RNA sequence: GGUGAGGUGUCCGAGUGGCUGAAGGAGCACGCCUGGAAAGUGUGUAUACGGCAACGUAUCGGGGGUUCGUAUCCCCCCCUCACCGCCA
RNA sequence: GGCUCU
RNA sequence: UGCCUGGCGGCCGUAGCGCGGUGGUCCCACCUGACCCCAUGCCGAACUCAGAAGUGAAACGCCGUAGCGCCGAUGGUAGUGUGGGGUCUCCCCAUGCGAGAGUAGGGAACUGCCAGGCAU
RNA sequence: CGUCGUAGUCCGGAUUGGAGUCUGCAACUCGACUCCAUGAAGUCGGAAUCGCUAGUAAUCGUGGAUCAGAAUGCCACGGUG
RNA sequence: UCCUCCUAAAGAGUAACGGAGGAGCACGAAGGUUGGCUAAUCCUGGUCGGACAUCAGGAGGUUAGUGCAAUGGCAUAAGCCAGCUUGACUGCGAGCGUGACGGCGCGAGCAGGUGCGAAAGCAGGUCAUAGUGAUCCGGUGGUUCUGAAUGGAAGGGCCAUC
RNA sequence: CCGACUUACCAACCCGAUGCAAACUGCGAAUACCGGAGAAUGUUAUCACGGGAGACACACGGCGGGUGCUAACGUCCGUC
């Protein structure tokens, strides 16, 4: 008999990612991405709150969009 | 703006004869004048920072701008904040006319001057320089001070070479060797 | 016996060892011994073929080896039950697909290179041959 | 140096009127002229535009990139704009301080009946 | 947990109070901010409190 | 510059031993008298006399004859 | 096998992030008394350093580390002290 | 007061 | 309509760097001065103001240039969904998808609105 | 009589550089002295320890022997006391 | 118990006495806004000054920084200076996310009143994700809501809070 | 003190070539998943509410894996 262990920690899952993808007609309230930074950014009717997470202002239809001389990525909403 | 008068008017046909300037523009030309005094035992006490700033106050017309550490190193004791010196830029006719009371009153004053040197042009135009002791100028009183400071003079100009300083000090009789 | 001087993580997951080979022709060397069989090799086994093949050049030569051994290996110890954490890193291998290029050679002759090769890839688990620079 | 460090001081109020949907108004400044244009919400078009270096407003003038050609210019681009019928913007200062020349010019513009 | 807990009292006359924290070490001179009185619909000075 | 923080930098005249006069600006207030100026500075003479190295061939023949 | 504590100049001994290259003491060296010694009494004291030898290098068990910085903080190696290594 | 050996 | 320049965009390296060259009527830039508006934890350096003597030196713009950066096929290879098989730590067959890297090659951006200048 | 006026000083004179004199065949190792400059330590000394009872101690100069030259040593002499 | 990464099989989620690290706070400014700024390291020169303070130029281009662990973000800076300040507001909240549930989270906008800014606007704590404990019982202030014949009161309720 | 040289004795940075990575990524699939449109098929196979449960000891096999010795009719997950 011996021994031990000093690695038995984990955290429980934030459950991030992507609630409503591309072409994909949305409330207004309604979150789109849940995340940690800013690894989307915000661009038409579309809001950022205080953790990064993409809300949208208006009703209507996602957009996932390339802009910016860094090619960040925006997202946009569609009128519906 | 004695020295530059005398810059505008014969320093620059003597440079542009010198060099084969195609502009006049082309030509260097004097901007700061950086004066600092690195005091680090102040830290001991403000008051030997509170008067060395005092003394070179007097020796240019303005108020030294009191530095502090970039970053904190223990083999100095100082942490990031510490004031731990102090400079002065010169520009315009105070640089000019610090650099006449320079070259023409306290390079004289200097114990054993034998010269200056060439070889103190930073690569690219600028020139540095450190004197020993402040009494030098006849700003400081001798009687009223008890402790000898020191600072270091930085000429920093817009000659791209060594050289073009060079000249350039020489058309102002700057004391090399 | 080579090992890393240093390391990011003390321990590593078993993996797997599929896929083919990348380092294939003979790059520096003149002659190469190059590994058809899969499996994982060690320090040990390196450093045995590598003093086969300079004794057996008598130092003639230039002599590369390809792999490196960066991978450790644990092993439970003697009458000890499965759980109780990992074990201890014991030995380090490294992992050989088909086509690797184990070792390299030059400034000897070929069949001096053949028999020193032989003498080394008896000293290793998988199965070798010889091969030679190829033009492009 | 001086020019990238002015867009980088401007750039955050540009997009920030660019997701707003502003019509915007912007200004120029140099050491001899001042510019001014009211640009569509796009941001690829003007409406309106006038500085010093138009020849009806530089004649009436001293000097083009003095305080009263900045007032001059900001009457003409508030002229031009409610004869137009554009009526409320955003003043974009593009980087420079409020103050002086564009003070001048935003006063004449807020003056002569635009509303920011 | 040396970050002890205080009240702002209104001072315009209602017993009106927001919580929050203050280090007693490093801050000893007291606490007063601002704030909105919702009984009486203004911005009324509140002054740090005991919270008793 | 600032108006309040800076000392009185006020022109005064510097004359020297070679009668060099001098008009500068300065926080002395004063007028001042000189020692050495660089007119008079002897960089130009006493530098070069200052090396002063001597032979020891010629002392040995200074100091007799044969 | 595992647990808990820990490794300091010749020795003992302080010291658990900011003259602690280290107290203090004993010891060692020098001196002084003694016919000589001891015991005394006073005075000093770590190791390689070299720039001229001023003061940085270094070392708290060895190796690694981080904090601006470690003798103290942490990490591996070991070494040692106390406990458990039971039931069948 | 106490103070060893040679 | 042509040329040049300034402003605001689209697009985000085939658009960026580098190297060489080139521009001053206008524009721009540097530049002159600062009692003033205003400013410097000192400094008219910056910011700002009043200006226009000078210069295109720098910067910027333009032209050229393959030292780079970048883009980049075709074919093959790796992988893999389903079904099947073997000598089953790993592979193969039918079928479908099909990279990355690399190669040939491309490549010294394109474009919109407004204003001004010189020509027409 | 004047001077310094409590300081490492107009105290102290070491050390060192340069220029010299003399003795002596000959002053490098290895002499004494002079001149100019240089201006250390040292601000009365731990434990411990020495001498001295009157012209004594203390202090001040002088001479001689030895010796070409080469003493702060030695042996003598007087002064103040 | 909680946070971060891998394991986790390119949506979410996903176990082991699996591999590695942290939290049980801090801040009355380290928050808000307006204005401005842009690093690390190295090279050269330079009084004391030295590997290393401070100063000037150049290379470099975020290899730095983020109050703390890690990851993801960050130049329009979320990083760094200064001015003014208290939105570290109260009542609400369309609509979604996430959980078996208790619960937790995001939230434009509305009403009042406020701060900065010329203004557009921004502000309902901090770059985000850890910094925490249900109910009961009891305490404190406020509030006529209730008040065992009636008037009060005790006590209770509601709001805030310990 | 200055160094004289030479000797490569090692070697920074940089350059070229070559490998490796679950906690590396200037690239990046197949599948899967979410949403939309459209046929054919399927005894609504879907969702909501309400009545009644049982069950929460799983096993092997294929594939992707952790651990173990890519040992176990071993163990722990995903999926069938
Ligand atoms: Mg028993
Ligand atoms: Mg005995
Ligand atoms: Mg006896
Ligand atoms: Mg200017
Ligand atoms: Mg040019
Ligand atoms: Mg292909
Ligand atoms: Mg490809
Ligand atoms: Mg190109
Ligand atoms: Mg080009
Ligand atoms: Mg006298
Ligand atoms: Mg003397
Ligand atoms: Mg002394
Ligand atoms: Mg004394
Ligand atoms: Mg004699
Ligand atoms: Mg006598
Ligand atoms: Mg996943
Ligand atoms: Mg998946
Ligand atoms: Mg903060
Ligand atoms: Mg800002
Ligand atoms: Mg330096
Ligand atoms: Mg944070
Ligand atoms: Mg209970
Ligand atoms: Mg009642
Ligand atoms: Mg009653
Ligand atoms: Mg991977
Ligand atoms: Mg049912
Ligand atoms: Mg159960
Ligand atoms: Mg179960
Ligand atoms: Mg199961
Ligand atoms: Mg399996
Ligand atoms: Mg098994
Ligand atoms: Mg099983
Ligand atoms: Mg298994
Ligand atoms: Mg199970
Ligand atoms: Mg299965
Ligand atoms: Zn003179």
């Amino acid at each position: 008999a011996g021994g031990s262990t000093r690695n038995g920690r984990d955290s429980e899952a934030k459950r991030l990612g992507v609630k409503r993808f591309g072409g994909e007609s949305v409330l207004a309230g309604s979150i789109i991405v849940r995340q940690r930074g800013t690894k989307f950014h915000a661009g038409a009717n579309v809001g950022c709150g205080r953790d990064h997470t993409l809300f949208a202002k208006a009703d209507g239809k996602v957009k996932f969009e390339v802009k910016g001389p860094k090619n960040r990525k925006f997202i946009s909403i569609e009128a519906e | 703006a004695k020295l530059h008068d005398y810059y505008k008017d014969e320093v620059v046909k003597k440079l542009m004869t010198e060099f084969n300037y195609n502009s006049v523009m082309q030509v260097p030309r004097v901007e700061k004048i950086t004066l600092n005094m690195g005091v680090g035992e102040a830290i001991a006490d403000k008051k030997l920072l509170d008067n060395a700033a005092a003394d070179l106050a007097a020796i240019s017309g303005q108020k030294p701008l009191i530095t502090k550490a970039r970053k904190s190193v223990a083999g100095f004791k100082i942490r990031q904040g510490y004031p731990i010196g102090c400079k002065v830029t010169l520009r315009g006719e105070r640089m000019w006319e610090f650099f006449e009371r320079l070259i023409t009153i306290a390079v004289p004053r200097i114990r054993d001057f034998r010269g200056l040197s060439a070889k103190s042009f930073d690569g690219r135009g600028n020139y540095s320089m450190g004197v020993r002791e402040q009494i030098i100028f006849p700003e400081i009183d001798y009687d009223k001070v008890d402790r000898v400071r020191g600072l270091d003079i930085t000429i920093t100009t817009t000659a791209k070479s060594d050289e073009e300083g060079r000249a350039l000090l020489a058309a102002f009789d700057f004391p090399f060797r | 016996m080579l090992q890393p001087k240093r390391t990011k993580f003390r321990k590593m997951h078993k993996g797997r060892n599929r896929g083919l080979a990348q380092g294939t022709d003979v790059s520096f060397g003149s002659f190469g011994l190059k590994a058809v069989g899969r499996g994982r090799l060690t320090a040990r086994q390196i450093e045995a073929a590598r003093r086969a093949m300079t004794r057996a050049v008598k130092r003639q030569g230039k002599i590369w080896i390809r792999v490196f051994p960066d991978k450790p290996i644990t092993e439970k110890p003697l009458a000890v039950r499965m759980g109780k954490g990992k074990g201890n890193v014991e030995y380090w291998v490294a992992l050989i697909q088909p086509g690797k290029v184990l070792y390299e050679m030059d400034g000897v002759p070929e069949e001096l290179a053949r028999e020193a090769f032989k003498l080394a890839a008896a000293k290793l688990p998988i199965k070798t041959t010889f091969v030679t620079k190829t033009v492009m | 140096d001086k020019k990238s460090a002015r867009i980088r001081r401007a750039t955050r109020a540009r997009r920030k009127l660019q997701e707003l949907g502003a019509t915007r108004l912007v200004v120029h400044r140099t050491p001899r002229h001042i510019y001014a244009q009211v640009i569509a919400p796009n941001g690829s078009e003007v409406l309106v535009a006038a500085s010093t270096v138009e020849k009806a407003i530089a004649e009436q003038l001293k000097y083009t990139g003095n305080k009263d050609a900045a007032a001059a210019v900001g009457k003409a681009v508030a002229e031009r704009a409610l004869e137009k019928g554009i009526k409320d913007v955003s003043f974009d200062r593009s980087g420079f301080q409020y103050h002086g020349r564009v003070q001048a010019l935003a006063d004449a513009a807020r003056e002569a009946g635009l509303q920011f | 947990g040396i970050r002890e807990k205080i009240k702002l009292v209104s001072s315009a006359g209602t017993g009106h109070f927001y919580t929050t924290t203050k280090n007693k070490r490093t801050k000893p001179e007291k606490l007063e901010l601002k704030k909105f009185d919702p009984v009486v619909r203004q911005h009324v000075i509140y002054k740090e409190a005991k919270i008793k | 510059m600032k108006k309040d923080i800076h000392p009185k930098y006020e022109e005064i005249t510097a004359s020297c031993s070679c009668g060099n006069v001098m008009k500068i600006r300065s926080t002395v207030g004063h007028d001042l008298n000189l020692d050495v100026c660089s007119k008079c500075h002897p960089f130009f003479t006493g530098k070069q006399r200052d090396v002063a190295t001597g032979g020891r061939v010629d002392r040995f023949n200074k100091r007799f004859n044969i």
